[PDB]
C-alpha cells in the first residue's frame, strides 16, 4: 500500500491550491490521513487530520479558516483546499495514513495514532515570481577516478530532480542543494565519480526534471 | 495544548557508540508517543510506536522507553546509515490535533578524509548564452570545514562565487562541496588561467586545480 | 489496602502469566505507576475505570471456576498463545480466560451458558480478538463473518470483530477487547459466538 501526493507548485500570495492524497489500494477503512508540512530547513509541523471518508476534519490554528476539505463527487477524490495562502505556507507537504485506536498501556486508556505509511512529499511555493524552466549544461571531464556532472541553471521555483542513466547509475552520484542567485533563480550541480576506464566504455546521460515548468531534459555528457 | 521538547539539539558520535536522546511533554500523554526518523531528502519513517514498540523493518538497535512526560529513544550501535533527524510525536490529543517535537540531529564522527578536487570549465553551450560558470568539486571529505579560493589569472576572487555542501553520506559519512564561479562571457574571455585552491584538514598543503581557457 | 506487585488491575484479574498472583478483604487498591505486567496482548478493557471504583471497597474475593478448560470438546482450547505473552521463554496467555481456535479446520457456533449458583455476586470477564486480515481470520476461526452475543438478565450486547492494518505493540498487530458484567445470584449469562471468542475459565465471587 502506497500514498502519492498531487497538486503542489507555485502560487501567488492570497491564491488557492488543491492538494490530493491518493491511496494506491483498496481501503479496509476507519483510517485517517494526516497532512504534515516542513518549511525549508525547519522541522515537521502538523497541518490537518482528515478521516479517509471525509466525515471528520481537524486543522491546525495557523490554517483554520484558510484551509478546508472539498470533494469532487464526480470522481472519488478528496481535496485539501488551501486558500488565502501566504509566505508562511511555503513548505513541503507530506500526507500520511494512520490507524486511530484506544489502547490500555498504563493505569487508564488513551488514543494512539501512528503514521506508518507516508507519501513522497509535494512542494508548495508562495511567491509573486514567475515560473522559469532551467538550462542544462554539461560538466565534462578534462584529461584513477574521473568526475563528470550536469549544471542545472536558472530555474524557479524548487524543486528539480536529477537522475543518471534513468536511475541505472546511483553509486557515486552527488546532487547538491540548490543555491539561490542574485537574479532570484536557482542553480544546482549534480556530479558523479567514475573510473577512468569507464569513460570509453560507457555513455553517461543525466535526466533533469522540473515539474512546475513541465521540463524534461536528457543531457549527454561526453569527454572533451 | 501539548508542547513536545527534545534534547539534545544535535550530537556527534562514532560508529558503534550508543546514542541517547530524550523527549518531554508539557503534560502526561500516557504512552501515546511515537518516534520518527527522517533521512535527508526523504519522508519520515515510523520507528517506535506507543513509546516502546519496535516496528517491522526497523533495526533492533533502535530502542524506545518512557511514560507520562519523559521518553527516551536509544540507538545501541550507531551506524553510518542512521544519519538523520529524529522526531517524537504525541497522539494523546487525537483526533483534534497531534504535535511533533523539535527533532534531534544525529551526526556521525569518523576519521579525517581529504577531498578529491575537480575543476570544470564552462561549456560551449553556455558561452553562446552570455555567461560562464566555472564549477569546483570537493568530493568525499571529512570534516565539513573546507575553504575554496578562486584565482582568475592568479588574482584573488571575491563576491562572484557560491558554495553548496551535501548532507553527510549514508555510507562513508563524508561531505561533498560544489563551488560555482559565475562570470559574464566578456569577463571570462579576458583572462587565461582559472584555478581552484582548496584547503582542508586532511591536506598537508593547499591543493590547486586549474585549467587554461585555451587548452 | 491491596498492594499489587507491579501489575495492573486488569493484568491481575485476567491472570497475566508474568503477574505472580494474595489476601482478600482490602480497603483500597494500590497499583504501580507504569506497571510492566500490562495487558500482555495489545488491546483495551471496556469500562475499566468503572470496575476500579467498584473494587475499591470489597469484603471478600475468591476465584471460582465457571468453565473448565477441559469442557471444550468441540473446539481447540490449548493452541491459543502468543509471543507478546511469554512465560519462561515460551508463548502463553491469560490464565483466567481461554483463547479458542478451530479444531480440524471447523468452527461450530457456541451456545454454552452458566447460572450463578452461589450466594454472592459473581464477576465474569471475556474478550474478543481483532485479527490482522481476512487470511488470519480463516486461519484461526475459518468462518469469515463472525459475532459474539453475551446476554444476562441485565446485559445484552453483540460484538463484531474488526480488521485493519495496525502497528505492532509487544510484537503483534492484533488486538483484543475485554468486557465484564456482574452476575447476581440465580441469574445466568448466555454466550453465543462462532469465532474470535476469548471464553472465560475462572470467575470471581465478590462482595462489597
Ligand atoms: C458528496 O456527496 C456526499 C454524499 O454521499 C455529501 O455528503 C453528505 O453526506 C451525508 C452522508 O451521511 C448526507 O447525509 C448529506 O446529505 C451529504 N451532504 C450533502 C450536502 O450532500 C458531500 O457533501 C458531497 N460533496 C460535496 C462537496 O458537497
Ligand atoms: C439459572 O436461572 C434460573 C433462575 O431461577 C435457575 O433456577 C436455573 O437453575 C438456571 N438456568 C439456566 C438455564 O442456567
Amino acid at each position: 500500500v502506497q500514498l502519492v501526493q498531487s497538486g503542489g507548485g507555485l502560487v501567488q500570495p492570497g491564491g488557492s491550491l488543491r492538494l490530493s492524497c491518493e491511496a494506491s489500494r483498496f481501503t479496509s477503512s476507519s483510517y485517517w490521513i494526516t497532512w504534515v508540512r516542513q518549511a525549508p530547513g525547519k522541522g515537521l509541523e502538523w497541518v490537518a487530520n482528515i478521516k479517509q471518508d471525509g466525515s471528520e476534519k481537524y486543522f491546525v490554528d495557523s490554517v483554520k479558516g484558510r484551509f478546508t476539505i472539498s470533494r469532487d463527487n464526480a470522481s472519488n477524490s478528496l481535496y485539501l483546499q488551501m486558500s488565502s495562502l501566504r509566505a508562511e505556507d511555503t513548505a513541503v507537504y507530506y500526507c500520511a495514513r494512520g490507524f486511530l485506536e484506544r489502547l490500555l498501556l498504563g493505569r487508564q486508556g488513551a488514543y494512539y495514532y501512528g503514521m506508518d505509511v507516508w507519501g513522497q512529499g509535494t512542494t508548495v511555493t508562495v511567491s509573486s515570481a514567475s515560473t522559469k524552466g532551467p538550462s542544462v549544461f554539461p560538466l565534462a571531464p578534462s584529461s584513477g577516478t574521473a568526475a563528470l556532472g550536469c549544471l542545472v541553471k536558472d530555474y524557479f521555483p524548487e524543486p528539480v530532480t536529477v537522475s543518471w542513466n534513468s536511475g541505472a547509475l546511483t553509486s557515486g552520484v552527488h546532487t547538491f542543494p540548490a543555491v539561490l542567485q542574485s537574479s532570484g533563480l536557482y542553480s544546482l550541480s549534480s556530479v558523479v565519480t567514475v573510473p577512468s576506464s569507464s569513460l570509453g566504455t560507457q555513455t553517461y546521460i543525466c535526466n533533469v526534471n522540473h515539474k512546475p515548468s513541465n521540463t524534461k531534459v536528457d543531457k549527454k555528457v561526453e569527454p572533451k | 495544548d501539548i508542547v513536545m521538547t527534545q534534547s539534545p539539539f544535535s550530537l556527534s558520535a562514532s560508529v558503534g557508540d550508543r546514542v541517547t536522546m530524550t523527549c518531554r511533554a508539557s503534560q502526561s500523554i500516557s504512552s501515546s508517543l511515537n518516534w520518527y526518523q527522517q533521512k535527508p531528502g526523504k519522508a519520515p519513517k515510523l520507528l517506535i510506536y506507543a513509546a516502546s514498540n519496535l516496528q517491522s523493518g526497523v533495526p533492533s538497535r533502535f530502542s524506545g522507553s518512557g511514560s507520562g512526560t519523559d521518553f527516551t529513544l536509544t540507538i545501541s550501535s550507531l551506524q553510518p546509515e542512521d544519519f538523520a533527524t529524529y522526531y517524537c510525536q504525541q497522539s494523546y490529543t487525537m483526533p483534534p490535533e497531534l504535535t511533533f517535537g523539535g527533532g534531534t540531529k544525529v551526526e556521525i564522527k569518523r576519521t579525517v578524509a581529504a577531498p578529491s578536487v575537480f575543476i570544470f570549465p564552462p561549456s560551449d553551450e553556455q558561452l553562446k548564452s552570455g555567461t560562464a560558470s566555472v564549477v569546483c568539486l570537493l568530493n568525499n571529505f571529512y570534516p565539513r570545514e573546507a575553504k575554496v579560493q578562486w584565482k582568475v589569472d592568479n588574482a584573488l576572487q571575491s563576491g562572484n562565487s557560491q558554495e553548496s555542501v551535501t548532507e553527510q553520506d549514508s555510507k562513508d559519512s563524508t561531505y561533498s562541496l560544489s563551488s560555482t564561479l559565475t562570470l559574464s562571457k566578456a569577463d571570462y574571455e579576458k583572462h587565461k588561467v582559472y584555478a581552484c585552491e582548496v584547503t582542508h584538514q586532511g591536506l598537508s598543503s593547499p591543493v590547486t586545480k586549474s585549467f587554461n581557457r585555451g587548452e | 489496602p491491596l498492594i499489587l506487585r507491579d501489575c495492573s488491575v486488569a493484568g491481575w484479574l485476567l491472570g497475566n502469566p508474568m503477574c505472580d498472583e494474595n489476601v482478600p478483604e482490602w480497603s483500597y487498591i494500590v497499583e504501580k505507576a507504569n506497571p510492566v505486567n500490562d495487558l500482555c496482548y495489545p488491546g483495551d478493557f471496556n469500562d475499566y475505570e468503572e470496575l476500579k471504583h467498584l473494587l475499591s471497597r470489597i469484603n471478600h474475593f475468591e476465584k471460582i471456576q465457571i468453565i473448565p478448560k477441559s469442557s471444550w470438546s468441540s473446539h481447540e482450547a490449548s493452541l491459543g498463545v502468543s509471543s507478546a505473552c511469554p512465560y519462561q521463554g515460551k508463548s502463553s496467555f491469560f490464565r483466567n480466560v481461554v483463547w479458542l481456535i478451530k479444531k480440524n479446520s471447523t468452527y461450530p457456533t457456541i451456545k454454552r451458558s452458566y447460572n450463578n449458583t452461589n450466594q454472592e455476586d459473581l464477576l465474569v470477564l471475556w474478550g474478543i480478538h481483532h485479527p490482522n486480515d481476512a487470511a488470519e481470520q480463516t486461519k484461526l476461526y475459518q468462518n469469515p463473518t463472525t459475532y459474539i452475543s453475551v446476554g444476562t438478565s441485565t446485559l445484552n450486547q453483540r460484538l463484531v470483530p474488526r480488521i485493519a492494518t495496525r502497528s505492532k505493540v509487544n510484537g503483534q498487530s492484533g488486538r483484543m477487547e475485554f468486557f465484564w458484567t456482574i452476575l447476581k445470584p440465580n441469574d445466568a449469562i448466555n454466550f453465543e459466538s462462532n469465532g474470535n471468542f476469548i471464553a472465560p475459565e475462572y470467575a470471581y465471587k465478590i462482595v462489597k
